[PDB]
């Protein structure tokens, strides 16, 4: 399902993952969705000449851009 | 030291809300269209 | 050592086991589900979702059972001097049941089928259709 | 120089402080005999706010709940308070820097600021230096200015909106002009 | 002067007081990377210990890619300077040969480090990530971009963390796409795959991917922070001999000072 | 007893001697007196205006040699006598104003060698809200406890102590979040004190409610609170106990003590004051 | 304190922006120093101020009439020197004083006579720079 849609394992299991977390008690949930936020910075290099710079929050978004 | 410290501060601190005052300008005038004179 | 199975049950954020010895554990494989014992050959195996069942030497009958998203199973064949056999349970979210819900569950199978009912990307579709079948798994699972 | 039964006189002495040294035997003296206190500092003059005054230094026999009341005293007492809090985080921040403040410190730094720009004012006679106009802020505009931005409702605004101006409307004012000249 | 060793003074007692807090706020924050270590190497250890079953050899000619894992904060002792060094060793090893490097960085001290002498061969850098614990910025997302950005052959540098006042810097030849199709796997026959070894094995190499950066990052980590208390305690000590020779001329300034206003005062009593 | 600075200075000389003959009488005929000398240094300094108009030998920041003899002559009058002369006594409480904080200048230098004790006052505290902005860590007092009864010393053994540690753990406030307990606790407990030990202007209290709130401020009833709130909490406090539970208060008046029996009495005010009332944190 | 006062409004309309950079860049050069890694709206204030701080040396005993100090203001204000190394702007100062003292000797007795900026002859400065960066070449 994923060789075929362009996806990876990585990605697959993180996204599911989320799930999973998102379907827990709220005393472990509020753990879970702690100790697994989301912050980077990606910065895109050519030879030099920086070509874009981009933040990321979500594992969505991540994945996607 | 003295002078080292201070400008470094100053710099520091310069750069962190010149970010943060760019991110607020940016987001100001959706969450306050009532100042925007755009809409006035 | 002993002719028990040392079981390492592991997820990033915390080790579950480390060299524990049990009898028997089940684990819900990509194929079907199988339990591992001491004298299981060599294997690799990836699984998909569900409740491993662990049942340690002392216990026999007591079991524990863990919740797994998805990850990897790793049996090594022991040692001529250990005496004893090794396998390796990585996953990348391990709960056990107690800590699991069927309201918050069924609400996230509500707004993943809200959200894929828009269905044009295929990574959508089968993102969709995997959420249906690990929430389907936890709903049976939870108690 | 005192007010009697039959007149009064109110004085300004302005005293010149050599080598910005207040231990100097001269206005040791002097402090002494004055009513009202207030010392600029070159430290603040350097970051363009002008008037240069030390809010930290400036004192007054006046600031007394009876005479101006609570919501005056309370607020002057929490700039200050403000104030030397920003104070005591200097040297943090020139050593290991803002990534390790907490959100409540970073709050406090960020209100501290732009007191300090608020503070700032244009002055009629500076135009010859500025070029802008002049302004004149009442109290209960600087109380209301003051209490608002001490109790938070105006931290969406900017900083560099404070530096010249002598009230909210104009803060918001220029705030407006920089996000309408950001795009 | 006075003035200027006052200022000194109060200036160095700041920071030696604030050094000694970040000391033992560092040790705290060693205490809390190492138990995250414990917990989570294990999770890492075994699929590399499968994978590296397949021997790299370090001298393959085709786009080397470097991931060079560093920090974001400064005072963390020299290990971002040990990792650029192993960096520009490694480039300058296989740019002789022909092949063509491309750069992959962790944090701001890399870049900081190698923007002016190989600047020209960045590809993609990410930073920002350890503001909160590790796996937050989840090394699934930058194996991903590996993966998308597909090298011939992949080296990672980074600091192995040995004990809380010793480190050491590695590097890891690994695996990539284009090394596995031009193995059979022959060593890998003793093992049963569940799924065939064909479909099985994209997914275990991504699974690998991301656990090679966990670890490494881990390790990385608590070097780092091994080298940031002893960068304060070295600190500290420079601080107090520093206030220590203050001192000792404060206390001479002070006497001349002294001496000065007093033959003053006496030469102008005496000159009437 | 004025001696302005219109006065000459053999004037502002003088008055303090006049104020210490003043207070003889009270000090030599049973009676207790405390006399205030506000800006010694002034004395001092007319003193100097006076040696240098006589043409006197001068020492060093041109102050002659007569300055210790001076304030020694002054302060050594301040007294508790015996029995047999009447019982009288005479406290000295000489303000100083330092123009830089630094107390080894001469006349600093001369006058804490002279006196029985130290308050030093701060500048960067008073505009932390600490008013009176008393620095307890230079401030000693080198008769102690012996000045105390036992209802203060029960409840000041503790908060000294108390406060030395969060003065050892002071700079780690800042970084409070990344510690463990064992050093949040003190910090909270000297903050607690730090907001309780405040004062407002003209506004003192009595030994027996500065007992029972230092009793309500060790023994942990204000560690859970905000501390923006204590200022209400103290004076609710100070309202109740005087509206319901004078008792307590005359009992620890007359017999100087905290016994076991009062302080049971007291926990059950304080719990009750804390049932009808609701704070913040 | 006299300041603007006695100062030509052709000068006031560069040596405001010019404090006002110079300023900006005195505060933050310092941070930047360490080898941080910043935006683009503070990198163009590092660069515009390394530009003015290489425009304000001279050599001793070679003074400048004010026109001439105008026009290369305005050179480095208007930001024909951002992207110049810092090294060259030594000589791109030389080159484009004989280069105005050659071909265009009326901009400076205008701005010498009405002591002022009209449009045309902000205009006929623009034209001019980019003529001597046309005909010229340096290392950025």
């Amino acid at each position: 399902m994923w060789r075929s849609s362009g996806v990876s394992f990585t990605r697959y299991a993180s996204e599911m993952a989320a799930l999973l977390r998102q379907c827990l008690k709220e005393p472990y949930r509020t753990q879970a969705m702690q100790r697994n936020q989301i912050h980077l910075k990606e910065t895109v290099y050519q030879q030099g000449q920086v070509l874009t710079r981009e933040t990321f929050n979500d594992i969505k978004k991540a994945f996607e851009a | 030291s003295v002078k080292f410290m201070d400008q470094k501060r100053s710099g520091e601190e310069t750069v962190y809300f010149k970010k943060e005052d760019e991110a607020l300008l940016r987001n100001l005038l959706a969450n306050h269209p009532e100042y925007d004179p755009k809409y006035s | 050592f002993k002719n028990q199975l040392l079981l390492t049950l592991s997820s990033p954020s915390e080790a579950i086991y480390v060299r524990t010895p049990v009898r028997s554990v089940t684990v819900p494989g990509s194929e079907g589900a199988m339990t591992m014992t001491n004298g299981h050959s060599q294997t690799v195996a990836r699984l998909k979702a569900g409740e491993i069942i662990v049942r340690k030497g002392e216990t026999g009958d007591e079991v524990e059972r863990f919740f797994l998203s998805d990850g990897f199973v790793l049996f090594k064949s022991p040692e001529d001097d250990s005496g004893c056999c090794t396998a390796e349970v990585l996953g990348v979210e391990v709960v056990p049941v107690s800590m699991l819900d069927k309201e918050s569950a069924a609400t996230a199978l509500q707004e993943l089928l809200q959200q894929g009912a828009g269905a044009t990307d295929e990574w959508t579709k089968a993102r969709t259709l995997l959420g249906q079948e690990l929430l389907s798994s936890v709903i049976r699972a939870a108690p | 120089i005192t007010t009697t039964k039959k007149g009064s006189i109110t004085s300004v002495q302005a005293v010149y402080v050599p080598a910005d040294d207040l231990t100097d035997p001269a206005p040791a003296t002097t402090f002494a005999h004055l009513d009202a206190t207030t010392v600029l500092s070159r430290q603040i003059a350097e970051l363009g706010i002008y008037p240069a005054v030390d809010p930290l230094d400036s004192t007054s026999r006046m600031l007394a709940p009876e005479i101006v009341g609570q919501e005056h005293y309370d607020t002057a007492r929490a700039t200050q308070k403000l104030l030397q809090d920003y104070k005591s985080l200097q040297d943090i921040i020139a050593i290991l820097g803002m990534d390790e403040l907490s959100e409540e410190d970073k709050l406090v730094v960020s209100r501290a600021r732009k007191i300090q720009r608020f503070l700032s004012q244009p002055f009629t006679v500076a135009e010859v230096f500025t070029g802008k106009p002049g302004r004149f802020v009442e109290l209960p505009e600087t109380i209301k200015s003051a209490q608002t931005i001490l109790r938070g409702e105006c931290d969406d605004l900017p900083e560099m909106a404070f530096y010249m101006c002598g009230g909210l409307e104009e803060v918001r004012s220029k705030a407006v002009k920089m996000a309408q000249e950001a795009a | 002067d006075l003035k200027i060793v006052a200022a000194r003074m109060k200036s160095v007692k700041s920071i030696q007081k604030i050094t000694k807090a970040m000391k033992m706020v560092a040790a705290s924050k060693l205490r809390m990377d190492q138990r995250r270590l414990e917990n989570g190497l294990p999770f890492a250890t075994p699929v590399q210990k499968l994978v590296q079953r397949i021997p790299v050899d370090p001298k393959e000619k085709g786009t080397l890619a470097v991931l060079a894992l560093s920090s974001d904060k400064g005072l963390c002792g020299g290990v971002n300077s040990f990792v650029a060094k192993q960096a520009r060793i490694v480039i300058k090893e296989n740019e002789m040969a022909g092949n063509a490097v491309q750069v992959y960085g962790v944090g701001d001290k890399i870049r900081s480090a190698l923007q002016r002498t190989f600047g020209d061969r960045f590809k993609r850098i990410m930073t920002e990530v350890t503001r909160f614990p590790w796996n937050f910025g989840q090394a699934c997302i930058i194996a991903d971009r590996l993966m998308q950005d597909n090298p011939a052959r992949l080296m990672v540098i980074y600091n192995h963390f040995k004990s809380a006042v010793a480190y050491d810097t590695l590097t890891l030849n690994v695996l990539t796409p284009t090394q596995a199709a031009q193995s059979a796997k022959e060593q890998l026959n003793t093992f049963e795959f569940e799924p065939e070894k064909t479909d099985v094995w994209k997914d275990l190499q991504d699974f690998y991917y991301a656990c090679t950066v966990f670890g490494c990052m881990l390790d990385n980590i608590a070097s780092e922070q091994s080298a940031r208390m002893s960068a304060m305690d070295n600190a500290s000590t420079n601080a107090g001999e520093m206030i220590s020779s203050l001192t000792l001329r404060y206390n001479r300034a002070r006497q001349a000072k002294i001496t000065t206003e007093l033959v003053e005062i006496i030469s102008g009593a005496n000159a009437l | 007893v004025a001696a302005t600075a219109s006065e000459a200075a053999p004037l502002q000389f003088l008055a303090p001697y006049s104020g210490c003959a003043m207070g003889e009488w009270f000090r030599d005929s049973g009676r207790h007196c405390v006399i205030i000398y506000d800006d010694l240094s002034k004395q001092a300094t007319a003193y100097r205006q006076m040696s240098l108009l006589l043409r006197r030998p001068p020492g060093r920041e041109a102050y002659p040699g007569d300055v210790f003899y001076l304030h020694s002559r002054l302060l050594e009058r301040a007294a508790k006598m015996g029995d047999k002369s009447g019982g009288g006594s005479l406290t000295a409480l000489p303000v100083i104003e330092t123009q830089a904080g630094d107390v080894s200048a001469y006349i600093p230098t001369n006058v804490i060698s002279i006196t029985d004790g130290q308050i030093f006052l701060e500048t960067e505290l008073f505009y932390k809200g600490i008013r009176p902005a008393i620095n307890v860590g230079l401030s000693v007092s080198r008769v102690g406890s012996a000045a105390q009864v036992k209802a203060m010393k029960q409840v000041a053994g503790t908060m000294k102590l108390e406060l030395a540690q969060y003065r050892e753990v002071a700079a780690f406030a800042q970084f409070g979040s990344d510690l463990d307990a064992s050093t949040r606790q003190l910090l909270t407990r000297g903050t607690a004190l730090t907001e309780l030990l405040k004062q407002r202007q003209y506004s003192p209290m009595k030994n027996s409610v500065q007992v029972c709130v230092l009793y309500c401020g060790v023994k942990g009833y204000l560690d859970p609170l905000d501390p923006k709130e204590i200022s209400r909490f103290e004076s609710l406090f100070i309202d109740y106990i005087n509206a319901n539970h004078q008792d307590i208060l005359k009992t620890i008046e007359t017999e100087k003590e905290l016994s076991e029996k009062t302080e049971a009495k007291l926990r059950a005010a304080v719990d009750e004051f804390v049932a009808m009332n609701e704070f913040k944190k």
